[PDB]
């Protein structure tokens, strides 16, 4: 069967800036089969109550999905997005970078 | 300017996990509107955005009505997929279907769609005359032989023709206030050494309705398409996007860079430099 | 709004 593996983007949906509430987004897209699990992490613990988006798909049939939640950035607390898809062989770890 | 619409829906089979979970979303331009969900508890079609909730429960009613018949064909047309690709029973499979249609300024029919899917690939879709069919594979053919003696290609025709651009136009004028409002980008470049022999420029473009942008990176107004990382466009969560596109530039030679912005929200384009 | 026809496979 086609299977695509997902292109994974981290990042905030305002410029960080410590203190201030803001939303950790992570935007899986460009994957096949539906099937996928994103979880978001602060300082490598799952954060719970991520949002997500509803499966829809681009022109190429491909899925997207937007995973969020709100937070506060600190200067020291990391955040990342693990991703686990049938295309991987082990969940795929992308931290957050507030530059991208 | 130019508006689309669009239905896109995705069913999926789970052996022994019941029936194949269902999911449609409608969007006008990169505007979400509607949604069902058939693992929700008591699946409705929802709005999900504010010029929709004053239609009244007729609408959402009818709406749902269709949801749900849509959800029930392709859980037969799952089964269908497997006879005519000889497949078992026990893997999971994906069928996915979009329509919809596009309109001029004048809120005249541009194009209409119809395309279907099966496990990611091409099924069969209706060809941009509205009347005859690409079938990709000798499946899909059988599938093209029962529409064609359906006649089903002349009923998409009439809806697309018809409903379909006659409530796309009712919906740009209910949401006028933002599926008719161009937000542009706020930019900005930012520099990040990668060392003492060079640097990063990476041009962003952030807040922007509707998702298409250009981003373009030139030194001494030449494109540099060869050196440019540019991101997908991605959602930021409250209707608009973001994009960024990104030169490694030799350092102190930052000045020769522009970075070139296009969007329909901007007057007119943007020329961006690094601005110490 | 939603086409009411459909067709199967
Ligand atoms: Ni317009
Ligand atoms: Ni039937």
């Amino acid at each position: 069967m086609i299977q695509r593996t997902p292109k994974i983007q981290v990042y905030s949906r305002h410029p960080a800036e410590n203190g201030k509430s803001n939303f950790l987004n992570c935007y899986v897209s460009g994957f096949h089969p539906s099937d996928i699990e994103v979880d978001l992490l602060k300082n490598g613990e799952r954060i719970e109550k991520v949002e997500h988006s509803d499966l829809s798909f681009s022109k190429d049939w491909s899925f997207y999905l937007l995973y969020y939640t709100e937070f506060t950035p600190t200067e020291k607390d990391e955040y990342a997005c693990r991703v686990n898809h049938v295309t991987l062989s082990q969940p795929k770890i992308v931290k957050w970078d507030r530059d991208m | 300017g130019s508006h689309s619409m669009r239905y896109f829906h995705t069913s999926v089979s789970r052996p022994g996990r019941g029936e194949p979970r269902f999911i449609t979303v409608g969007y006008v331009d990169d505007t979400l509107f509607v949604r069902f969900d058939s693992d929700a508890a008591s699946p409705r079609e929802e709005p999900r955005a504010p010029w929709i909730e004053q239609e009244g429960p007729e609408y959402w009613d009818r709406e749902t009505q269709i949801c749900k018949a849509k959800a029930q064909t392709d859980r037969e047309d799952l089964r269908t997929l497997l006879r005519y690709y000889n497949q078992s029973e026990a893997g999971s499979h994906t069928l996915q279907n979009m329509y919809g249609c596009d309109v001029g300024p004048d809120g005249r029919l541009l194009r209409g769609y119809h395309q279907d899917a099966y496990d990611g690939k091409d099924y069969i879709a209706l060809n941009e005359d509205l009347s005859s069919w690409t079938a990709a594979d000798t499946a899909a053919q059988i599938t093209q032989r029962k529409w064609e003696a359906a006649r089903v290609a002349e009923q998409l025709r009439a809806y697309l023709e018809g409903e379909c651009v006659e409530w796309l136009r009712r919906y740009l004028e209910n949401g006028k206030e933002t599926l008719q409002r161009a937000d542009p980008p706020k930019t900005h470049v930012t520099h990040h050494p990668i060392s003492d022999h060079e640097a990063t420029l990476r041009c962003w473009a952030l807040g922007f309705y509707p998702a298409e942008i250009t981003l373009t990176w030139q030194r001494d107004g030449e494109d540099q398409t060869q050196d440019t990382e540019l991101v997908e466009t991605r959602p930021a969560g409250d209707r608009t996007f973001q994009k960024w596109a990104a030169v490694v530039v030799p350092s102190g030679e930052e000045q020769r860079y522009t970075c070139h912005v296009q969007h329909e929200g901007l007057p007119k384009p943007l020329t961006l430099r690094w601005e110490p | 709004r939603r086409k009411w026809r459909r067709w199967h496979l």
